C-alpha cells in the first residue's frame, strides 16, 4: 500500500516523502 | 503541480523527485 495512499486518494508531495528509504 | 493523484510513474516520479537522492520503497509484484 505505498501507492494506494498517494495514488488513489490525493497525496501531498510532502506526504509522499514518507515513502522514500 | 498541486495535490493531484499519484499513480504509475507519477508516483515514483514524485518520489524520485521529492527524495531521489534518498531512493524510496516503491514495490509491486509482476
Amino acid at each position: 500500500g505505498i501507492v494506494e495512499q498517494c495514488c488513489t486518494s490525493i497525496c501531498s508531495l510532502y506526504q509522499l516523502e514518507n515513502y522514500c528509504n | 503541480f498541486v495535490n493531484q493523484a499519484l499513480c504509475g510513474s507519477d508516483l515514483v516520479e514524485a518520489l524520485y523527485l521529492v527524495c531521489g537522492e534518498r531512493g524510496f520503497f516503491y514495490t509491486k509484484p509482476t
